[PDB]
C-alpha cells in the first residue's frame, strides 16, 4: 500500500490496479569457464642441461 | 454528432444513444460538450404465433405493413414494434399469387368491407 | 515495455549514476509506452465487447433452410472457434523488452463473437436495441428484403433459390481463403521496429566500443566516464526514435479500431442505409469473426441481375 | 555470471540437445543474441536463458475500505518469488484466495482473470463476459412489446485543449 | 525523398564512415519516408477508382 501510494504521490488510492515496481532474480557467484593449457615452456633443459 | 444526432433524427444504430433515437440535446462543459441523448426503449413483450401469408380463397395475403399474429384462436395484423391488434382486412393487406408455393401459409378469412355493408 | 535504464546502461553502475545525470527523460517514456498499453485493451474491448447477454443458439438448428454452421462454433475443440475463424488463426527475453498479455483470451472473444452471432440469427435486430424478440429467420429476412425497398413476396416465393445462393456463397469463402496481409503488416512493421532497437545496442556512436565493460576495463573513470557518455547518448536517442513512431503507429490502429466498432453497430446490429459502409450492393445482413488482432467481417448483399429494357 | 574463454555473459545454464559443428564455439540467435555455449573442458553444449526480471503490481480495494493488499509478480514463476499463492498467465499473485464462482470483473488482472474484495481482502478469479440469456427461438414464434420506456443517457467529447 | 547520406555528408568519404557509428538511421528515415509517399497513391486510388 505505501509503494503504492508513492507511485501515485498521493495520500488516498482509489481502487484500481497499479504497476508498483519489479522482481528481478538475483545472480550470485561468477563461474569463469576457459580452455585447458597449451604446451608448457620447455625450462627443464635450460636450466638442467 | 452535433449536426446528426442534434439536427436531425438518426437512424445509425448506436450513434446517438442506445435504443432508438428520438433527439439529444446540447450542454457545454469546460473544454468539451455533453450530449443528452432521448432514446425509445421497447418494454413487456409477450410472444405469440407468426405466418408469413393468409391464404383465402385460393390466394396469398401478406401485410402491408405488419405481422400476422395469433392470440391462441384468432389472427389479427399489428405494427411490428408495438402490440396493436386488428382485424385482418382487404386495406392492411395485398395478395399476390395462389397459396401452394409460401411454406408456412394459414387458413384464414380476409374480410372485405364493402361486400357486406354494400349489401 | 521497455526499462529505460536496462536498456541504456545494462548491468552497469558507472552508467547509472551519469544517466540520473539527464532528468525524467526514462519516465516520460515509460508513460508513454504505458498508455500504449492500457489504449490497446480498450480497442478490443469497444469492438468485442457489444452485447449484454452471452446468446446461445437453439440446439435443434434450422432456419427454415439457410445453414449457418461454417460460422456457428465447434463444440468439439478446446477454443470452440467455428470452422473459419481455425482457417483464420492458421493464415496470420531480452535487455529490458517485455511483452505483456492481453486481458481478453482469445477465447473470450470467440466466445463473444459467437453471442453477436445466436443474437442476429435468432432476434434480428431487436437485441441491438433492448431485450432480443425472437422471429423466425424466414420473417426477419422478409424484413430486410423490405428494407432495401423490395416488395416481401418476393422472398418467400423464391425462398428455396435464395437459400441455396446464400449457402454457395458462404462455400466459396473458404475456398477464397484456404487477403490477410492487412493483418500481417502490422505484425511485421512491430516485430521489425523492435528488431532495429536491439541492434542499435551494438554501436560505439563515436566511442571507442559498444560494450560498457571494455570502455572501462581498459581505462580510468576520468577517461572512461567520456566514452560512457556518448554510449548513453546514442541509446538514448534510439529509444526515443522508437517510442514516437510507436505513438503514431497506436494512433492509426485506433482509427481502425474505430471503425470496427462503428462497423459492428451499424452493419450486424442493424440494417445500413450508407452506400458502400457494408460491401457493395444493397446490405442485407453481416456477420462478424474474430482473427488474430483484428475482426473480419461477411458481409451479405443483393445484387440486381438480367435487366429487360422497357 | 559466467565467463567461457571470452564470452562474458549472465544467465541459467542448461543441458542441450543441439548439436554444433565440431569446430563452432556458441551459438546465435536471430536479432543477433549468445544463446548457446560450448564447455572448453567437456565439450558439451549449454543453452542460456535469461535469469528472472519482471514489473510488480498491487492490487488494493482503496484505503477507505481496507489496507489489505494483494501483489502480481508479471510473469514470473511463482516459484522463485523471493498464506495464498496462486499462478495465472499473467504472473504469481500473492495474497488473494482464488474461487470457483464467476460472474463480472472488477479489478482486471488479465488473461481472464479479475480480483475483488468480497469473500475480505484481495482475490482473483476471472470476471466473467456477461450474463447468460436464452431466446425461446422457434419457425412460428414471434415476442411483440406491450409497452416501452423513455430513456436519456449522456454522452461527453472533448473538444479543446490549452494554447501554450 | 532524401539520401540521407548524401544530405548528410555529401560526397566525402571521410564523413561516411563516420557515419557508420550510428548504425541504421539512415536506414530508417529512408525507409519512414518511402511508406508515406506509398501512401499517397493509395489516397488518391480510393478516391476516385
Ligand atoms: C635434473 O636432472 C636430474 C638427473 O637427470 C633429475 O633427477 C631425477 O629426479 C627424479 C625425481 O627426484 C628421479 O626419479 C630421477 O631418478 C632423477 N634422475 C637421475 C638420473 O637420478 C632432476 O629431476 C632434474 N631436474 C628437474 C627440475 O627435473
Ligand atoms: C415465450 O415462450 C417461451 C416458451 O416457453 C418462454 O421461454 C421458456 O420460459 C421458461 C420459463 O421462463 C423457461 O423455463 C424455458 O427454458 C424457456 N424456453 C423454452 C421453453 O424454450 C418465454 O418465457 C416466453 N416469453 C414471454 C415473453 O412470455
Ligand atoms: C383472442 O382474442 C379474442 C378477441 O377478439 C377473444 O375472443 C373474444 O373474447 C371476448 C371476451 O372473452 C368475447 O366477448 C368475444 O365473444 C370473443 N370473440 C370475439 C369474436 O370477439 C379470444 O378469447 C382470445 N383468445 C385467447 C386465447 O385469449
Ligand atoms: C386450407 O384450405 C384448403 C381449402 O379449403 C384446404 O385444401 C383442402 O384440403 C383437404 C384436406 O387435405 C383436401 O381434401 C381438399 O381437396 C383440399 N382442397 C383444395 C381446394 O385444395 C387445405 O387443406 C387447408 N389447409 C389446412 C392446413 O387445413
Ligand atoms: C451445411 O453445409 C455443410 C457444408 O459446408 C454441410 O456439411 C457437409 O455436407 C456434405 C453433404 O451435404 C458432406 O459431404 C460433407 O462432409 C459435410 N461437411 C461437414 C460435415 O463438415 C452441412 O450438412 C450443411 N448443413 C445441413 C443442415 O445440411
Ligand atoms: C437495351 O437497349 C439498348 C439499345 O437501345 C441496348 O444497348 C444497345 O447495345 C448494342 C449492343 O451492345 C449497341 O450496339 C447499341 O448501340 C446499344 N443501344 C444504344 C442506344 O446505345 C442495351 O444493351 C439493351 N439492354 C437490354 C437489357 O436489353
Ligand atoms: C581438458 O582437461 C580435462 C582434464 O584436466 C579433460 O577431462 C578429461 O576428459 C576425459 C573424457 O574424454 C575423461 O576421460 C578424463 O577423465 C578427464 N580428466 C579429468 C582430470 O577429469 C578434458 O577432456 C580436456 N579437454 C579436452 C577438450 O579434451
Ligand atoms: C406501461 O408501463 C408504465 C410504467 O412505465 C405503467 O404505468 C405505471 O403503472 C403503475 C401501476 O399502475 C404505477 O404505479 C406507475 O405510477 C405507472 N408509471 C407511470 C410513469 O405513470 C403502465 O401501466 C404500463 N401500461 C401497460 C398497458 O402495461
Ligand atoms: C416447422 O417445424 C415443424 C417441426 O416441429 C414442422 O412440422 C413444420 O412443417 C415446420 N414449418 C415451417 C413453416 O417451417
Ligand atoms: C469513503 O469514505 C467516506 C467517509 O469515510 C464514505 O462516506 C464513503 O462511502 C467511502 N467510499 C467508499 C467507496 O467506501
Ligand atoms: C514453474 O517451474 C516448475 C518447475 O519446473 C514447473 O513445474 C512449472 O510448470 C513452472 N510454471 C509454469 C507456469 O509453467
Ligand atoms: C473448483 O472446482 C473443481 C472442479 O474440477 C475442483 O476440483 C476444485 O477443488 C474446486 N476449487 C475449490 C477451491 O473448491
Amino acid at each position: 500500500l505505501s509503494e503504492t501510494k508513492c507511485t501515485l504521490k498521493s495520500f488516498t488510492v482509489e481502487k484500481g490496479i497499479y504497476q508498483t515496481s519489479n522482481f528481478r532474480v538475483q545472480p550470485t557467484e561468477s563461474i569463469v569457464r576457459f580452455p585447458n593449457i597449451t604446451n608448457l615452456c620447455p625450462f627443464h633443459e635450460v636450466f638442467n642441461a | 454528432k452535433m449536426s446528426e444526432c442534434v439536427l436531425g433524427q438518426s437512424k445509425r444504430v448506436d450513434f446517438c444513444g442506445k435504443g432508438y433515437h428520438l433527439m439529444s440535446f446540447p450542454q457545454s462543459a469546460p473544454h468539451g460538450v455533453v450530449f443528452l441523448h432521448v432514446t425509445y426503449v421497447p418494454a413487456q413483450e409477450k410472444n405469440f404465433t407468426t405466418a408469413p401469408a393468409i391464404c383465402h380463397d385460393g390466394k396469398a395475403h401478406f401485410p402491408r405493413e405488419g405481422v400476422f399474429v395469433s392470440n391462441g384462436t384468432h389472427w389479427f395484423v399489428t405494427q411490428r414494434n408495438f402490440y396493436e391488434p386488428q382485424i385482418i382486412t382487404t386495406d392492411n393487406t395485398f395478395v399476390s399469387g395462389n397459396c401452394d408455393v409460401v411454406i408456412g401459409i394459414v387458413n384464414n378469412t380476409v374480410y372485405d368491407p364493402l361486400q357486406p355493408e354494400l349489401d | 515495455s521497455v526499462d529505460c535504464t536496462m536498456y541504456i546502461c545494462g548491468d552497469s553502475t558507472e552508467c547509472s549514476n551519469l544517466l540520473l545525470q539527464y532528468g525524467s527523460f526514462c519516465t516520460q517514456l515509460k508513460r508513454a509506452l504505458t498508455g500504449i498499453a492500457v489504449e490497446q485493451d480498450k480497442n478490443t474491448q469497444e469492438v468485442f465487447a457489444q452485447v449484454k447477454q452471452i446468446y446461445k443458439t437453439p440446439p435443434i438448428k434450422y432456419f427454415g433452410g439457410f445453414n449457418f454452421s461454417q460460422i456457428l462454433p465447434d463444440p468439439s475443440k478446446p477454443s470452440k472457434r467455428s470452422p473459419i475463424e481455425d482457417l483464420l488463426f492458421n493464415k496470420v527475453k531480452f535487455n529490458g523488452l517485455t511483452v505483456l498479455p492481453p486481458l481478453l483470451t482469445d477465447e473470450m472473444i470467440a466466445q463473444y463473437t459467437s453471442a453477436l452471432l445466436a443474437g442476429t440469427i435468432t432476434s434480428g435486430w431487436t437485441f441491438g436495441a433492448g431485450p432480443a424478440l425472437q422471429i423466425p429467420f424466414p420473417m426477419q429476412m422478409a424484413y430486410r428484403f423490405n428494407g432495401i425497398g423490395v416488395t416481401q413476396n418476393v422472398l418467400y416465393e423464391n425462398q428455396k433459390l435464395i437459400a441455396n445462393q446464400f449457402n454457395s456463397a458462404i462455400g466459396k469463402i473458404q475456398d477464397s481463403l484456404s487477403a490477410l496481409g492487412k493483418l500481417q503488416d502490422v505484425v511485421n512493421h512491430n516485430a521489425q521496429a523492435l528488431n532495429t532497437l536491439v541492434k542499435q545496442l551494438s554501436s560505439k556512436f563515436g566511442a571507442i566500443s559498444s560494450v560498457l565493460n571494455d570502455i572501462l576495463s581498459r581505462l580510468d573513470p576520468p577517461e572512461a566516464e567520456v566514452q560512457i557518455d556518448r554510449l548513453i547518448t546514442g541509446r538514448l536517442q534510439s529509444l526515443q526514435t522508437y517510442v514516437t513512431q510507436q505513438l503514431i503507429r497506436a494512433a492509426e490502429i485506433r482509427a481502425s479500431a474505430n471503425l470496427a466498432a462503428t462497423k459492428m453497430s451499424e452493419c450486424v446490429l442493424g440494417q445500413s442505409k450508407r452506400v458502400d459502409f457494408c460491401g457493395k450492393g444493397y446490405h442485407l445482413m453481416s456477420f462478424p469473426q474474430s482473427a488474430p488482432h483484428g475482426v473480419v467481417f461477411l458481409h451479405v448483399t443483393y445484387v440486381p441481375a438480367q435487366e429487360k429494357n422497357f | 555470471n559466467f565467463n567461457f574463454n571470452g564470452l562474458t555473459g549472465t544467465g541459467v545454464l542448461t543441458e542441450s540437445n543441439k548439436k554444433f559443428l565440431p569446430f563452432q564455439q556458441f551459438g546465435r540467435d536471430i536479432a543477433d543474441t549468445t544463446d548457446a555455449v560450448r564447455d572448453p573442458q567437456t565439450l558439451e553444449i549449454l543453452d542460456i536463458t535469461p535469469c528472472s526480471f519482471g514489473g510488480v503490481s498491487v492490487i488494493t480495494p482503496g484505503t477507505n475500505t481496507s489496507n489489505q493488499v494483494a501483489v502480481l509478480y508479471q510473469g514470473v514463476n511463482c516459484t522463485e518469488v523471493p498464506s495464498n499463492v496462486f499462478q495465472t498467465r499473467a504472473g504469481c499473485l500473492i495474497g488473494a484466495e482464488y474461487v470457483n464462482n464467476s460472474y463480472e470483473c472488477d479489478i482486471p488482472i488479465g488473461a481472464g482473470i479479475c480480483a475483488s474484495y468480497q469473500t475480505q481482502s484481495i482475490i482473483a478469479y476471472t470476471m466473467s463476459l456477461g450474463a447468460e440469456n436464452s431466446v425461446a427461438y422457434s419457425n412460428n414464434s414471434i415476442a411483440i412489446p406491450t409497452n416501452f420506456t423513455i430513456s436519456v443517457t449522456t454522452e461527453i467529447l472533448p473538444v479543446s485543449m490549452t494554447k501554450t
